[PDB]
RNA sequence: GUUGGGCACUCUAAGUUGACUGCCGGUGACAAACCGGAGGAAGGUGGGGAUGACGUCAAAUCAUCAUGCCCCUUAUGAUUUGGGCUACACACGUGCUACAAUGGACAAUACAAAGGGCAGCGAAACCGCGAGGUCAAGCAAAUCCCAUAAAGUUGUUCUCAGUUCGGAUUGUAGUCUGCAACUCGACUACAUGAAGCUGGAAUCGCUAGUAAUCGUAGAUCAGCAUGCUACGGUGAAUACGUUCC
RNA sequence: AACCUUACCAAAUCUUGACAUCCUUUGACAACUCUAGAGAUAGAGCCUUCCGGACAAAGUGACAGGUGGUGCAU
């Protein structure tokens, strides 16, 4: 019953590092509109990780997203059969971001600038769950790539 | 600044009886006198009265009416005799009421 | 000399001025890095220099009232776009294409009877 | 210990003293405003005069035991009238005039049916 | 009985925290607007009638 | 009251104890008024209080001063 | 479902029939208003009377009303009015004093539309010849739009119906139009009919 | 902004302009319309509201009101005091507080709307740890008041524990109102410190200044609001598509 | 929804009545205070004192009155 796809929003880089993606991220994190509170500890993640692997934030983050970032992804349709398809390039993003966020908030240590910081460190160095994630999304593809 | 004034407050409930009185006696004014301070508006507060438009149940579906008393300030500045008498013997129409400070 | 505009957005008025200088932003008396938190509506705020290059030809006056930090902050944008205009008016095929003239229209809804919102609804059960 | 009670070590000074029954946070600080020490303190660390200056304080304050007498005796007292009350404290009810038609189980208890 | 209660509430009665206020057309005691003295249901009846100073729907 | 104003009790109820006060106490004193507040001065008395359809007996004692014969004579009975 | 056109065209195209401000007396002139605008119960059955604006300004209260029988409110030499104020004096306690004013085309007009038909089934005739004649009386005085509606025990009947009748156009969804309402009901041995009417005249925009 | 001075700017509210597929390009049976663009603050019913067709549910209401019939008229009527509608072995619905570190406590500091106010709002000062109290100014309003908005931002401290989370329950001393707070008011201070560590089957709201969150005002109201109606501050993600309910 | 609201219940009470229209007698009406009672109510001092026209009461029969039923009569 539904039109045509209605564009999609947009954001305005950061200043401290431009970029499109810290901003997104920021609005993910964000509960019940306290965009200071996501900032802050965002900034403070990139600092941790600019301490821990010793390189620029922009780098080890966008190689965590490219690690936790799929390129497939699996439906339902009509008994009901799962189908693999090419994922869209901007849900590649949304679905890096959320996974992301959703496990660091999960993996249940101290504080969330430093579960985010290990979080991106792990998805760099080819871990965690977030990369779980991802390894079961391809795992359950591969699985159902015969109903393409 | 410090100067004598006739000043008169006027209030209805809708706009088109205080713009056409308050002109009448704009021209009063500036007919025994002159120097008038044009009507300065007000910010019409109004005031929501909301109802259940059911008698017994459905209180989910309601009814809003409103008064909005548009207020309406004129300053006559220029104070004579003439003045006072024109503005006084003109306490016209019922649907606005009048208050002059002396 | 100087170059006026008002600003709005949500319950906000930005009238504002500009007056030749470097680039800083006084808000009724204060710095605006201490006015308002967030270096992202510094960002915001100095787009329309950033999009049209004129980033560093000016100093700014300001006074605000009505609504919050952000809605006052893109109230101030709204300004500065508008009064570049008197500035140049060679700018505004760059600030037009870009988007910083336009008042945004939007502004709070109204809470509708029977709704506990303007959209939300009861917790809705059959039972 | 300090009234007869231990106290937590690693607890600061103002909130280890909340660990008595009988008194909270507002009689820490008064109490601690009184035998003066910080409230940065912590109790692994207190010394002697500091301890003692607090245990001087709190004699002075009916806590761990007088305070149990107060409340059972009163509870106890107007039981012994039949008061209303009273009453409900012999039923395992609420008090103050809440509603038991819903939600009274800390006086309750949990669901029986 | 509500004629007898419209008695009541006409009349003044022992201590002044035991007055109240019922619609005068009506007797309906419940909803009553007392800067009209009038209930709800008969407010809306004389508002559509136009025989309010002022009143109007809004919006 | 609960307030500065000193507590509450009812002319009526106050005259019929002073009335009472030469101590012989033969019978008990009758009432509507629950909302009273218990005296030192109705120790050894018996009051009868309506809870709505009997007028119950009650015994005031010293512990039942800070107190209201209401709270002696419940309207809800429960089984 | 639907709700008086009067009611939502007040402040739009039609003025109140109260025209008169107050802010700490008010309900009490309120009431007074009510009171005079009950006390028509002596001629409303005779008169014929529409509707009634009674204004108040300076310790008087210049109420006019419209009727389509004048002489049976003014009596034979002006005293009947004269009567009316002093009957209601007696109940307002200010410098009463009436208007009474024409309404031409008598059947063109709602409430009496209604009230003449509501005394017609009173007087035992057929509901639907009534509204029959009335929607062609008034289209022949001339009228944009005619709708009729009674509802009750029809027919002397144990169950109830409603019926219409319509003619032109009388769309109430429209706020230019200025279309008249109106209500009446039967005291019928059977129980309470109630009529109603939706007349159109023509669009002339006041303001 | 207090006065002087001005009505520039803002704001207020009356009269007006403007959005009309009105102009251009393309598609199409030149039509109707559709896609895209310029202009413009906004563009395709700009956002929202009010407006609810003939009729269906013999829907609801005879306790707003009126009303046919029936029924009571020493009673199925009326006054008063007191009680009950606030009960409780349990079941359901709708909301509030929480389960904690995007957080608790504590000190400093900032940005609003909209509304109400006469025997009514009660400024300032003083007293009290506080709920408040004494005296008392202005105020029938863009003037005075309710009224310091909070979430925030910046600092200190807590360290993942039934805790400095939570704040029920209960006991004490109190305040305000009231003809009187046991039945059966709210608020405060002190002390105690319940289950609760993110919720089974199932299920709900929401497509943008929306959900989510934060406080604020009003109606009724002597007194009582976790509800109702209105208000603004911060402010998302997603909507490929109609395969399936 | 403390009372009132309030209809429900207990008790104490009233029967042209708590409310309206009419007739007769008169009358300017209250209020203030005291006693008994839970108070409504009765006993009192008590003036309330004529503004055809007014006020209230008192007697009386029509008459009232009902949040009682039927929303499947309207
Ligand atoms: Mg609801
Ligand atoms: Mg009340
Ligand atoms: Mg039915
Ligand atoms: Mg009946
Ligand atoms: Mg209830
Ligand atoms: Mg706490
Ligand atoms: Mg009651
Ligand atoms: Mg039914
Ligand atoms: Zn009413």
């Amino acid at each position: 019953p539904r039109k045509g796809s209605v564009p999609k929003r947009d954001v305005l880089p950061d200043p401290i590092h431009n970029s499109k993606l810290v901003t997104k991220l920021i609005n993910k994190i964000m509960l019940d509109g306290k965009r200071g509170t996501a900032q802050r500890i965002l900034y403070s993640a990139f600092d941790l990780v600019e301490q821990r692997s010793g390189r620029d934030a922009l780098e080890v983050f966008e190689e965590a997203i490219n690690n936790i970032m799929p390129v497939l992804e699996v439906k339902a349709r009509r008994s009901n059969y799962q189908v693999p398809v090419e994922v869209r390039p901007e849900r590649r993003t949304t679905l890096g971001l959320r996974w992301l966020v959703n496990y660091a908030r999960l993996r249940g240590e101290k504080t969330m600038e430093d579960r985010l910081a290990n979080e991106i460190l792990d998805a760099a160095n080819n871990t965690g769950g977030a990369v779980k994630k991802r390894e079961d999304t391809h795992k359950m593809a591969e699985a159902n790539k015969a109903f393409a | 600044m410090a100067k004598q004034k006739i000043r008169i407050r006027l209030k209805a409930y809708d706009h088109r009886v205080i713009d056409q009185s308050a002109e009448k006696i704009v021209e009063t004014a500036k007919r025994s006198g002159a120097d008038v301070s044009g009507p300065i508006p007000l910010p019409t507060e109004k005031s929501v009265y909301t109802i259940i438009r059911a008698v017994h149940k459905y209180k989910d579906s309601r009814e809003q009416f409103e008064q909005r008393t548009h207020k309406r300030l004129i300053d006559i500045v220029n104070p004579t005799p003439k003045t006072v008498d024109a503005l006084m013997g003109l306490n016209l129409p019922s649907g606005v009421d009048i208050e002059i400070k002396l | 000399v100087e170059y006026r505009g008002t600003g709005r957005r949500k319950n906000s008025v930005a009238r504002v001025r500009l007056v030749p200088g470097e680039g800083n932003i006084t808000v009724n008396n204060r710095d605006v890095r201490e006015y308002l938190p967030f270096e992202s509506l510094i960002l915001d705020l100095n787009q329309p220099f950033d999009v049209t290059e004129t980033k560093g030809n000016y100093d700014v006056l300001v006074n605000v009232h009505g609504g919050g930090f952000t809605g006052q902050a893109q109230a101030i944008r709204h300004g500065i776009a508008r009064a570049l205009l008197e500035a140049d008016p060679e700018y505004r095929g760059s600030l037009k294409r870009a988007g910083l003239l336009t008042r945004d229209p939007r502004m709070k809804e109204r809470k509708k009877p029977g709704l506990k919102a303007a959209r939300r609804s009861p917790q809705f059960s059959k039972r | 210990r300090i009234a007869g009670v231990d106290i937590p070590r690693e607890k600061r000074v103002v909130i280890s003293l909340t660990y008595i029954y009988g008194i909270g946070t507002s009689t820490a600080q008064k109490i601690l405003e009184e035998a003066n020490v910080s409230a940065d303190t912590r109790v692994k660390d207190l010394t002697d005069d500091e301890l003692g200056r607090i245990r001087e304080v709190v004699d002075g304050y009916k806590v761990e035991g007088d305070l149990r007498r107060e409340t059972n005796l009163n509870i106890k007292r107007l039981m012994e009238i039949s008061s209303y009350r009273g009453i409900r404290h012999r039923r395992g009810l609420p008090v103050r005039g809440q509603k038991t038609k819903n939600n009274a189980r800390t006086r309750k208890g949990p669901v029986k049916t | 009985a509500k004629t007898s209660m419209v008695a009541k509430q006409q009349k003044k009665q022992k201590y002044a925290v035991r007055e109240y206020t019922r619609c005068e057309r009506c007797g309906r005691p419940h909803s009553v607007y007392r800067k009209f003295k009038l209930c709800r249901i008969c407010f809306r009846e004389l508002a559509y009638k136009g025989q309010i100073p002022g009143v109007r729907k809004s919006w | 009251r609960s307030i500065k104003k000193g507590p509450f009790v009812d002319e009526h109820l106050m005259k019929k104890v002073e009335a009472q006060e030469g101590s012989e106490k033969k019978q008990v004193i009758k009432t509507w008024s629950r909302r009273s507040t218990i005296f030192p001065n109705f120790i050894g008395h018996t009051f009868a209080v309506y809870d709505g359809r009997k007028h119950v007996p009650v015994y005031v004692t010293e512990d039942m001063v800070g107190h209201k014969l209401g709270e002696f004579a419940p309207t809800r009975t429960f089984k | 479902q639907k709700i008086n056109p009067i009611g939502l065209r007040v402040g739009i195209i039609r003025d109140w029939e109260a025209k008169w401000y107050a802010e700490k007396d008010f309900a009490s002139l309120l009431h007074e208003d009510l009171k005079i605008r009950k006390f028509i119960d002596n001629e409303l059955k005779e008169a014929s009377v529409s509707h009634v604006e009674i204004e108040r300004a300076a310790n008087r209260i210049n109420i006019a009303i419209h009727t389509g029988k004048p002489g049976m409110v003014i009596g034979k030499g002006g005293s009947e009015i004269e009567k009316l104020r002093n009957k209601l004096n007696a109940l307002t306690d200010k410098k009463v004093h009436i208007n009474v004013i024409e309404i031409k085309k008598v059947d063109l007009d709602a409430r009496l539309v209604a009230e003449n038909i509501a005394r017609q089934l009173e007087n035992r005739a057929s509901f639907r010849r009534v509204q029959k004649q009335a929607i062609t009386r008034a289209m022949k005085l001339g009228a944009k739009g005619i709708k009729t509606q009674v509802s009750g025990r029809l027919g002397g009947a144990d169950i109830a119906r409603a019926e219409q009748y319509s003619e032109g156009t009388v769309p109430l969804h429209t706020l230019r139009a200025d279309i008249d309402y109106a209500h009446a009901e039967a005291d019928t041995t059977y129980g309470k009919l109630g009529v109603k009417v939706w007349i159109y005249r023509g669009e002339v925009l006041p303001t």
